[PDB]
């Protein structure tokens, strides 16, 4: 149990706004309160 | 402990708890100035506690 655990598994994130643009508006029309903050969550990570 | 009075505020956020937020956001104080006419604005509308 304790093995199997990751510890530093990292899994790559992409950081790039363009393809998060496509990927938010390919999946849910409108509410796009919820996507402008997301993007800008992703807009401050790739930053710090 | 006590409250604090409305223009006292103004002197508490403008130096332990603006730069604390400034260092979680991972800015600098460089490129995010924040007057004080902001600050008195905010305190005096839009939170009354």
């Amino acid at each position: 149990w304790l093995t199997s655990i990751p510890w530093g598994k990292y899994s790559n994130e992409n950081l790039d706004l363009a393809r998060a643009q496509a990927v938010l508006e390919e999946d849910h029309y409108g509410m796009e309160d919820v996507k402008k903050r997301i993007l800008e969550f992703i807009a401050v990570s790739q930053l710090r | 402990v006590s409250g604090y009075v409305a223009q006292e505020k103004l002197a508490i956020a403008e130096r332990y708890l603006v730069p604390q937020a400034r260092a979680l956001c991972g800015l600098d104080e460089s490129k995010a100035k924040l007057s004080s006419d902001v600050l008195t604005l905010l305190i005096k509308q839009y939170c009354r506690e």
